[PDB]
RNA sequence: CCCGGCGAGGGGAGUGAAAAAGAACCUGAAACCGUGUACGUACAAGCAGUGGGAGCAUGCUUAGGCGUGUGACUGCGUACC
RNA sequence: UGUAACGGGGCUAAACCAUGCACCGAAGCUGCGGCAGCGACGCUUAUGCGUUGUUGGGUAGGGGAGCGUUCUGUAAGCCUGUGAAGGUGUACUGUGAGGUAUGCUGGAGGUAUCAGAAGUGCGAAUGCUGACAUAAGUAACGAUAAAGCGGGUGAAAAGCCC
């Protein structure tokens, strides 16, 4: 089994919460979880949380078993960016991007 | 129909000593060039460093024609803001005779990275005595 | 295209391309070029040339074999299914049955048919000649053709 | 037992068995070539040349196929003149194989 | 100011070799109850050094 | 008749950045880059089957003069030496044998010896 | 049902012929941003390709080699309009 | 700014004057294929060619012969849920524009042949619209009037309530 779960439409980046994802790549499930509760970041708890459901995810529906299980396939997708007005000096307006990510993570055994 | 190339892993190199005592510095450094890129091989690949290890000792003992001793001179360059350093044949001598048989055959081989490989293949040496013993390197003239 | 003659934005100053108006062709949502006006495609053929290519056409049908010269060709009622019967006995499908005296209750018992069409012998065409597989002729159809082509 | 000879006016220096391409012969696909234009023949004892060609040396050889090469492509460009060319080309060969180093 | 011409993935990847951040691997144990938590920190439930300092 | 070029367009993009397969950056990415990049290497192309027969006449002239001298003949002698004896090998083959066999190479230098 | 804040969002289960048809809903290209596999890459100078070319990785027929990806090193090479 | 007035190394011959055979050396010439333009040739024939010469760099520009696209006639025909168009790969093939066959995706249209008509082919126009990059996780977060601690609720509290 690999059983999937994953976050749409995560209000922040790609590039930021990719950086959170880099630290737990082919890590066991306990160990993964412990990092994210000392990792001092925002996308440390945007990813724990779906880690944790990926746990739950892959236990009730299909694999069972806590002790054998890595973190075999995270990543991180750029998402829709909203755009907003965000008006400058003399006139002239700049279009900001308010960008979300697609955070999956596969937990494998 | 797709004609020979000298594989490296098949080059079977070969060690020399040439004595440079009395030798004609550049006649010394061209036939030195020669040999260290693998011309004089029937084998020779322009791609490939096929030539021979060359030990050259004696290189204070190199000489040169007319008043070159003293008339020749090795510029360089520091990097620096106004640094150009200037050295005769002679003080050349007196401070780095290796220098000499260096700058001279490196003038001679190519440029780039099998240029610098080939350059590694040459050991020059000031005193008579050469420390390759292990190699048993053979008589050159 | 509706929208003001406006520039937009100046001629200089700004750093843009130069621009004179929204409908320009090469703006979206408006202009293009060269626009289409209603026209008529319809070019003139010389009577000569007319006549001279039905004579050649009408001609060509009598090598092919696909010219059926008849005698009274008529249907009883004005009725398809006897129309399609009798087509039957005839051996034939995609025709032009040219006709002199022209029949309502032929010509109403072959409007339905598609493969078949009942033109007067006054009104051949070119292209009907040559589209239909076969083409059967009225003795008084034949002879009012040679009359009419001459 | 290598033999050299000349055929699509050029030379190949060619062993007893093994294929050979080389330029196109006027001849079928399933015949058989003779050239007397044997230039040398190496064995225990070397028979080269102090004339043109041997003396009686003939390599007797059969055709294997009669394709063509892979497409070369052809792109003259002239900048900034409003010039640019495109060709194609499929060079034609006659593969044998070689049956016979008298 | 300004970029002559656009830098590439490949340089904005260089730069970024060294955002990385890194773990901590270096979890503490509490002597009495047996909880992680960071070094010379206190843990979640209010132990340091397997004594009660806290409500 | 109004005619979309979306189809084809595509197709004439597609086909070239086949071709840029293998490129650097935007080269291999964009056709606009990659376009240039493509009729480039055919020009390089163009000119290299011309430099091919010219760099290996050199490679061959190399390994037959190295050849030569090992035996105390120079090319420039050797093969005036064959031309005099009206030897009609070519450059090509004389660099294989050269390589290959020089007990058989050996006797084309004492037959250039001859003249 | 299950993780989550009786959220979002997911995993199931189910409906359908199909749910990478699940409402941000036919098709779903390109730019652009990723995750994993093969090779190359930390003494090397420039339109970044092109002719040569070792090795290594895979596909094959094998008891030769020939495709495919890669491209150490090397001759030539200052984009397009 | 740095040798910086042989391209460099370097040379008393690897300089110069003279002669003498060598060799290298270009897409030049010859060799062996392949294609095409014009002229003769025999008169084959209405043009294939035993041929047979010769030519074939090209901006402005002039003259030929084609590819492809959407639509109309051939077509109430033909190909298509035993899988169309489109998307995406692979392998052949033509001198080129291209063409053919097929894997996966797609889930319903497509269209031979020979004709006809064009909104008929885009890389550039500081082109026009949408999408996405770069700089960059950079500057900045808008008055230098100032915060501190306790408890509360809450998944979570520097900012909310007391
Ligand atoms: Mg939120
Ligand atoms: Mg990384
Ligand atoms: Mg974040
Ligand atoms: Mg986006
Ligand atoms: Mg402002
Ligand atoms: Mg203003
Ligand atoms: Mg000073
Ligand atoms: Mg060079
Ligand atoms: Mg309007
Ligand atoms: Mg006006
Ligand atoms: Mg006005
Ligand atoms: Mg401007
Ligand atoms: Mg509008
Ligand atoms: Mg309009
Ligand atoms: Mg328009
Ligand atoms: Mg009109
Ligand atoms: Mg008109
Ligand atoms: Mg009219
Ligand atoms: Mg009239
Ligand atoms: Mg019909
Ligand atoms: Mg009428
Ligand atoms: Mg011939
Ligand atoms: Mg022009
Ligand atoms: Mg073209
Ligand atoms: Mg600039
Ligand atoms: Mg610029
Ligand atoms: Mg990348
Ligand atoms: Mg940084
Ligand atoms: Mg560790
Ligand atoms: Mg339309
Ligand atoms: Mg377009
Ligand atoms: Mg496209
Ligand atoms: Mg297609
Ligand atoms: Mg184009
Ligand atoms: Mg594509
Ligand atoms: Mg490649
Ligand atoms: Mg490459
Ligand atoms: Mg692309
Ligand atoms: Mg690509
Ligand atoms: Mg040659
Ligand atoms: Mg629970
Ligand atoms: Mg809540
Ligand atoms: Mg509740
Ligand atoms: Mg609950
Ligand atoms: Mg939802
Ligand atoms: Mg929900
Ligand atoms: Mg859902
Ligand atoms: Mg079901
Ligand atoms: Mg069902
Ligand atoms: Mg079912
Ligand atoms: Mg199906
Ligand atoms: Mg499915
Ligand atoms: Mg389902
Ligand atoms: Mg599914
Ligand atoms: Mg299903
Ligand atoms: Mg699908
Ligand atoms: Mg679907
Ligand atoms: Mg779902
Ligand atoms: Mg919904
Ligand atoms: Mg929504
Ligand atoms: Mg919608
Ligand atoms: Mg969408
Ligand atoms: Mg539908
Ligand atoms: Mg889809
Ligand atoms: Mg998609
Ligand atoms: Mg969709
Ligand atoms: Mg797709
Ligand atoms: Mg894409
Ligand atoms: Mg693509
Ligand atoms: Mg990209
Ligand atoms: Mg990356
Ligand atoms: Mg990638
Ligand atoms: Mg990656
Ligand atoms: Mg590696
Ligand atoms: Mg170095
Ligand atoms: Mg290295
Ligand atoms: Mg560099
Ligand atoms: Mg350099
Ligand atoms: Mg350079
Ligand atoms: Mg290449
Ligand atoms: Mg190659
Ligand atoms: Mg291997
Ligand atoms: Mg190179
Ligand atoms: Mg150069
Ligand atoms: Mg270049
Ligand atoms: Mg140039
Ligand atoms: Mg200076
Ligand atoms: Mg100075
Ligand atoms: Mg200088
Ligand atoms: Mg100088
Ligand atoms: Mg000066
Ligand atoms: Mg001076
Ligand atoms: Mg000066
Ligand atoms: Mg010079
Ligand atoms: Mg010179
Ligand atoms: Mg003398
Ligand atoms: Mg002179
Ligand atoms: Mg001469
Ligand atoms: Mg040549
Ligand atoms: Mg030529
Ligand atoms: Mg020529
Ligand atoms: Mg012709
Ligand atoms: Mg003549
Ligand atoms: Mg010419
Ligand atoms: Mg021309
Ligand atoms: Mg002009
Ligand atoms: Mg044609
Ligand atoms: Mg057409
Ligand atoms: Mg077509
Ligand atoms: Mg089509
Ligand atoms: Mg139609
Ligand atoms: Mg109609
Ligand atoms: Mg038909
Ligand atoms: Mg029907
Ligand atoms: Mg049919
Ligand atoms: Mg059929
Ligand atoms: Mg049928
Ligand atoms: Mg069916
Ligand atoms: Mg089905
Ligand atoms: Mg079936
Ligand atoms: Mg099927
Ligand atoms: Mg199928
Ligand atoms: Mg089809
Ligand atoms: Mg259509
Ligand atoms: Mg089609
Ligand atoms: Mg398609
Ligand atoms: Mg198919
Ligand atoms: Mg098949
Ligand atoms: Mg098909
Ligand atoms: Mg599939
Ligand atoms: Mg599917
Ligand atoms: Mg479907
Ligand atoms: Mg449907
Ligand atoms: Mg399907
Ligand atoms: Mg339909
Ligand atoms: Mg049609
Ligand atoms: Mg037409
Ligand atoms: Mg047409
Ligand atoms: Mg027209
Ligand atoms: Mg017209
Ligand atoms: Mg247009
Ligand atoms: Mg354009
Ligand atoms: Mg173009
Ligand atoms: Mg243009
Ligand atoms: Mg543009
Ligand atoms: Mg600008
Ligand atoms: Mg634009
Ligand atoms: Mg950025
Ligand atoms: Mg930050
Ligand atoms: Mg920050
Ligand atoms: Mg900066
Ligand atoms: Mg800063
Ligand atoms: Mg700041
Ligand atoms: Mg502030
Ligand atoms: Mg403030
Ligand atoms: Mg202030
Ligand atoms: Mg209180
Ligand atoms: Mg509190
Ligand atoms: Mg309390
Ligand atoms: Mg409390
Ligand atoms: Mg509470
Ligand atoms: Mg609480
Ligand atoms: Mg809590
Ligand atoms: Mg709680
Ligand atoms: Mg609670
Ligand atoms: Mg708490
Ligand atoms: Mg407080
Ligand atoms: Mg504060
Ligand atoms: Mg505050
Ligand atoms: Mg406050
Ligand atoms: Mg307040
Ligand atoms: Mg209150
Ligand atoms: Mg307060």
């Amino acid at each position: 089994m690999e059983t999937i779960a994953k976050h749409r439409h995560a209000r922040s980046s790609a590039q930021k919460v990719r950086l959170v994802a880099d630290l737990i790549r082919g890590k066991k499930v306990s160990q993964a979880l412990d990092i994210l509760t000392y990792t001092n970041k925002k996308a440390a708890v945007l990813v724990k949380k779906v880690l944790e459901s990926a746990i739950a995810n892959a236990e009730h529906n299909d694999g069972a078993d806590i002790d054998d299980l890595k973190v075999t396939k995270i990543f991180v997708d750029e998402g829709p960016s909203m755009k907003r007005i965000m008006p400058r000096a003399k006139g002239r307006a700049d279009r900001i991007l308010k960008r979300t990510s697609h955070i999956t993570v596969v937990v494998s055994d | 129909m797709k004609t020979f190339t000298a594989k490296p892993e098949t080059v079977k190199r070969d060690w020399y000593v040439v004595d440079a005592t009395g030798k004609t510095l550049g006649r010394l450094a061209t036939e030195l060039a020669r040999r260290l890129r693998g011309k004089h091989k029937a084998e020779y690949t322009p791609h490939v460093d096929t030539g021979d290890y060359i030990i050259v000792l004696n290189a204070d003992k190199v000489a040169v024609t007319g008043n070159k001793r003293t008339d020749k001179v090795y510029y360089h360059h520091t990097g620096h803001i106004g640094g150009i350093k200037q050295a005769t044949f002679e003080e050349m001598i007196a401070r780095r005779p290796e220098r000499v048989i260096e700058i001279a055959v490196k003038g001679m081989l190519p440029k780039g990275p099998l240029g610098r490989a080939m350059f590694r293949k040459l050991k020059v040496y000031a005193g008579n005595e050469h420390n390759h013993a292990a190699q048993q390197p053979q008589v050159l003239d | 295209v509706t929208g003001s003659g406006k520039k937009p934005w100046r001629q200089k100053g700004t750093g843009r391309a130069r621009s004179g108006s929204i409908k320009s062709p090469i703006w979206r949502s408006g202009g293009v070029t060269f626009a289409a006006r209603p026209q008529d495609h319809s070019q003139k053929v010389n009577k000569k040339m007319y006549r001279g290519a039905l004579k050649s056409i009408l001609s060509e049908l009598v090598r092919q074999d696909r010219l059926i010269v008849v005698e009274k060709f008529s249907v009883e009622a004005p009725k398809t299914k006897l129309l399609a019967q009798k087509l039957k006995d005839m051996a034939l499908e995609d025709v032009l049955i040219i006709t002199g005296e022209l029949d309502e209750n032929l010509f109403l018992a072959a409007r339905n048919l598609h493969k078949v069409d009942v033109r007067d012998a006054t009104g051949i065409d070119p292209v009907s000649l040559i589209a239909f597989d076969k083409v059967v002729m009225t003795a008084d159809a034949v002879k009012q053709v040679e009359e009419m082509l001459a | 037992m290598y033999a050299v000879f000349q055929s699509g006016g050029k030379q190949h220096r060619v062993s007893e068995g093994q294929t050979v391409r080389l330029e196109k012969l006027d001849i079928a696909t399933g015949e058989t070539v003779e050239f007397a234009e044997v230039l040398m023949i190496a064995n225990g004892e070397e028979v080269k040349i102090g004339v043109p060609f041997v003396d009686g040396g003939v390599i007797k050889a059969e055709v294997v196929a009669h394709g063509r090469g892979e497409k070369v492509k052809i792109v003259k460009f002239r900048r900034r003149k409003h010039y640019r060319k495109q060709q194609g080309h499929r060079q034609w060969f006659t593969d044998v194989k070689i049956t016979g180093i008298s | 100011a300004v970029q002559q011409n656009k830098p590439t993935r490949s340089k904005r990847g260089m730069r970024r070799s060294h955002d990385a951040l890194t773990a901590v691997t270096s979890l503490s144990v509490d002597k009495t109850s047996g909880e992680k938590h960071l070094r010379h920190h206190i843990t979640a439930d209010g132990y340091y050094r397997g004594r009660k300092v806290i409500a | 008749a109004r005619v979309k070029r979306g189809v084809i367009a595509r197709a004439r993009h597609k086909k070239i950045l086949k071709q840029a397969k293998g490129y650097y950056g935007a080269r291999s990415r964009v056709y606009r880059v990659a376009f240039q990049a493509v009729i480039k290497a055919g020009q390089y192309a163009y000119r290299d089957r011309r430099q091919r027969k010219r760099q290996f006449r050199q490679l061959w002239i190399a390994r037959i003069n190295a050849a030569a001298r090992q035996n105390g003949i120079s090319y420039s002698k050797f093969i005036n030496g064959l031309k005099k004896a009206s030897v009609e090998i070519d450059r090509k083959i004389l660099a294989d044998i050269a390589v290959f066999d020089k007990v058989a190479f050996t006797a084309l230098v004492e037959k250039a010896k001859a003249a």
